[PDB]
């Protein structure tokens, strides 16, 4: 069924699973028209499909041309997501296909279920977790590749960089969600924390800086303070 | 007019004939039902006074043979039977009429209710849904499950309704996943009407038959089938104009006939609100929408 605080560790067992987040598939900027009306201009988007055990991130870039001449784009966006996830599964060898796909928003359940009718044995599941995957666009290297795309394109990343050499996927996922939660709550301050120290750099083949174990503890603390902070500024506590 | 004689009435029972019903007391001198209109299917149904568990009954067509009811004290129910000896049957019926031991099918002559509820119900088709080929009549009861229900357990005793499943490969063409799921016209018109049923009359036949089994026996799987068949039409952008008009009439008489007190368990809130207020055909069921809003405004 649904994924929540009680069955949280199933994410890190050895059954292949993918999270799918569609919150950055259809993106627009709202602006005024010369006649003083309002219109949208779409910009490039992405499907965020993540294996939480391995860190493998299948970033499918949604180029604005896919919306051209289409109606009801927020609804099409869910079906286009489901179409691309299904295409990805079909493209993978059988032993790499997921056993479960967990969607971060319940509106994706029916579109994905319909596009995956050919895989009756893949469980399509919702979650009650409020995961911060919408902030994936705050990771500079991911935002850059999406905005520069001139055509539909799939790009593969490992969102954990080399962390799994030193920590478990449970701890790596916990770090990732804390980073993304901070970037979603105060992007400016979050990025300030991550880059305040010019001596720590981001390797060309990584997304995040090359923190030592001890420096990650400092960073993780600073991110928690930020989230508590913004929580006070928001609610006046 | 035709007659369904009863050997006797040894147990107190509420007897139904189509939309009519009457109480018979244990060992009362009741010997059947006369003046049954020829030309329609009919259903004769039973609910024991002592165990309202199991409503059960028999669909039959008097044109297809001479049928009678006889209580079976071993199996504990009123059983329909065919009498092949035609002269024996006439002689039996005539004695019971002369002695006036029969209730008269009480049709008011203005009243087209039964015709309007059964216009498309074919008796040979019913034998297809309720498989028991040695009899010309068909037994149904409250607890019988449908072939689809058994997929999700005795197959001999199942209701073989047409399987409708909106998230099935049958309902969804590869490459039209969104189109076919949001507009079920392909599934209605090509898969079901052109492929399985052959024509709308056949489609209406199962739909009407599903309702009557839901209403008379409280058969839950029949009610699911009735709502599925409604929803497939209402969720289709492209439906022949003649089918929508007839659907409106069909549903109007079904809603009109339903017991007011049974609306809570026979009517699916989601399906009806969707059908009347959100679907492609939300504006095409004027008669049904008007009777639903005036009779069951709660559900909406
Ligand atoms: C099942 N296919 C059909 O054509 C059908 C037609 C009439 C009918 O009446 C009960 C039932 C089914």
């Amino acid at each position: 069924g649904a994924m929540n605080s009680s069955n949280y560790a199933e994410l890190f067992n050895n059954d292949i699973k993918l999270f799918v987040d569609d919150t950055n598939v259809y993106r627009v900027t709202v602006h005024k028209t010369f006649e003083g009306n309002v219109a949208t201009k779409a910009i490039n988007g992405c499907i965020f499909t993540l294996n939480p055990k391995t860190g493998h991130l299948f970033l499918k870039i949604i180029h604005t041309s896919v919306w051209a001449g289409q109606k009801r784009l927020s609804q099409l966006a869910k079906w286009k997501t489901a179409e691309e996830v299904s295409a990805l599964v079909r493209s993978l060898p059988k032993e790499e296909q997921p056993k479960q796909i967990i969607v971060t928003r319940k509106a994706m359940l029916d579109p994905l279920e319909v596009h995956m009718l050919d895989f009756p044995n893949i469980a399509i599941r919702p979650t009650e977790l409020r995961l911060p995957f919408s902030a994936a666009m705050s990771i500079d290297k991911l935002s850059d590749v999406v905005m520069k795309a001139t055509e539909p394109q799939m790009v593969l990343f490992n969102i954990y960089d080399d962390w799994l050499d030193r920590i478990s996927s449970y701890t790596a996922f916990s770090r990732l969600t804390l980073l993304l939660r901070a970037l979603k709550t105060n992007e400016e301050s979050a990025k300030m924390i991550l880059l305040s120290d010019p001596t720590i750099t981001i390797k060309s083949y990584h997304l995040w800086p090359s923190f030592t174990d001890e420096q990650w503890i400092t960073i993780e603390s600073q991110m928690r303070d930020l989230i508590l902070t913004e929580y006070g500024r928001k609610y006046n506590v | 007019m035709n007659t369904v004689p009863f050997t006797s009435a040894p147990i107190e029972v509420t007897i139904g004939i189509d939309q009519y019903s009457f109480n018979v007391k244990e060992n009362q001198p009741f010997h059947g039902i006369k003046d049954i209109p020829i030309g329609h299917v009919h259903v004769i149904h039973f609910q024991h006074a002592d165990n309202s568990s199991m409503r059960y009954g028999y669909w039959f067509d008097c044109r297809m043979g001479n049928f009678y009811i006889q209580y079976d004290p071993k199996d504990g129910l009123y059983k329909m039977m065919e009498e092949r000896d035609g002269a024996k049957f006439e002689n039996i019926v005539h004695n019971f009429k002369e002695r006036q031991m029969m209730v008269s099918y009480p049709k008011i002559d203005e009243d087209d209710t039964w015709y309007n509820l059964t216009e498309f119900v074919q008796m040979d088709k019913i034998r297809k849904i309720v498989r028991k080929d040695e009899n010309q009549f068909s037994y149904v009861d409250s607890s019988m499950t449908t072939v689809q229900e058994n997929e999700l357990s005795d197959p001999a005793h199942s209701l073989n309704y047409t399987v409708i499943n909106f998230k099935s490969r049958e309902a969804i063409r590869p490459g039209h996943e969104m189109e076919d799921f949001l507009d079920k016209s392909y599934y209605l018109n090509t898969v079901m009407l052109q492929g399985i049923f052959k024509n709308s009359s056949n489609y209406f036949g199962e739909l009407q038959f599903a309702f009557l089994n839901a209403m008379f026996f409280g058969n839950y799987g029949s009610s699911l089938q009735w709502h599925a068949m409604i929803e497939l039409i209402c969720s289709s952008a492209t439906v022949p104009k003649h089918m929508l008009d007839k659907l409106d009439e069909i549903l109007y008489y079904q809603i009109k006939t339903l017991p007011e007190q049974y609306s809570d368990i026979l009517l699916n809130e989601r399906v009806w609100n969707i059908c009347l207020y959100s679907s492609f055909q939300k504006n095409s069921l004027h008669n049904t929408e008007k009777i639903m809003e005036n009779k069951y405004p709660e559900l909406l």
